[PDB]
């Protein structure tokens, strides 16, 4: 079948990991530095999270494969449990390549610098996930949505 | 049209919606009231774009021990 | 007095410690886990080399006092004594007119953006060598004397081929604006 679709959420467990450790939610003493593809990505450790992250993989993926995926969203919730920082992954599918590996860490230097901006958030902030699909009349990249605070 | 809502994440160790409850997680109280928060939009404070503050100028020199650190 | 100073050389010892363990310019075997800010970094247990950073941030730190540094760079060259990546730190500090462990959560963000270089830059050539650059506000030769604090660790003008890169790749790592610190850090790649 089309294999695609199980290495997008294969990396998308790391940007995730990525910002979890990178948007300093909490100490990241958890993370070890495990490598994949020849490149390195602090994943946490503990196992709770990472049952988290792929029970939510294996749930989006079939999404993937069935290109009913328009957006994945990363949603920052402050004590208050409001919304703030939104990162935004549109996805177009095409209207071995495994030989292209470098843009597998461009879209994480992508990430870097898209957070090297950001001002710092409040403490005891969590986190969840968001899926857009649709499939009504339709007549990868990111963006960040930040709030004021 | 279609929104997977998958809550969950623990704390210190007319579109569609489609929330994740997840299992025993019945105690925050109304979960649903806070999730309609999560989906709501908010007012952006657009991206900040990122500069230096001071360029590589070739008239002003930098300093530098004059010792290089000890090798293998 | 003005402490602004401590926390900075403290930070950059962290800082240049944990640079030089993931950009790999020494072997992992003298480096060592420890733990600063409440986030795990590798410490230099080599007594020449530690003893080397501590006499350098212990001269620059007058020069954070009088708040006369515009940038602290830190210079990896290769074999050929060529910049192949630099750490630019830009630092403004703003004038002054309560407790300062704020800035030590604010900090952490650094150093923590300091670890994923290990992913956006490109491995290193072997056998690297490293050296600190500082670019003062006023013209360097003024304050030359007031760093010659340690009398066996003189400090010299860097030249043309310790610093000039010919168009690098500009990597954005972490901006930091407080009312006590404004801090830039980003990272200047050879083309390769």
């Amino acid at each position: 079948g089309q294999v695609v679709a199980d290495v997008l959420c294969e990396f998308l467990e790391v940007a995730v990991h990525l910002i979890l450790y990178v948007r300093e939610v909490y100490p990241v003493g958890i993370f070890q530095k495990r490598k994949k593809y020849n490149v390195p990505v602090q994943m946490s450790c503990h196992p709770e999270l990472n049952q988290y992250i792929q029970d939510t993989l294996h749930c989006v993926k079939p999404l993937l494969e069935k290109n009913d995926v328009e957006k994945v969203v990363v949603v920052i919730l402050d004590k208050e449990h409001r919304p703030v920082e939104k990162f935004v992954f549109e996805i177009t599918q095409p209207p071995l390549l495994s030989h292209v590996e470098q843009l597998l860490r461009a879209f994480i230097l992508k990430i870097s610098v898209c957070d090297a901006v950001l001002d710092h958030n409040p403490p005891g902030c969590t986190f969840t996930v968001l899926v857009h699909t649709r499939e009504a009349a339709t007549r990868m990249q990111l963006y960040v949505e930040e709030r004021a605070h | 049209s279609q929104v997977h809502i998958f809550w969950g994440a623990p704390i210190a160790p007319t579109t569609e919606v489609i929330l994740h409850y997840r299992p025993c997680e019945s105690d925050p109280t109304q979960l649903p009231k806070i999730a309609e928060k999560a989906i709501q939009d908010f007012p952006t404070r657009p991206l900040s774009r990122f500069i230096p503050w001071f360029p590589y100028d070739g008239s002003k020199l930098p300093l530098r021990p004059k010792r290089s650190p000890p090798a293998s």
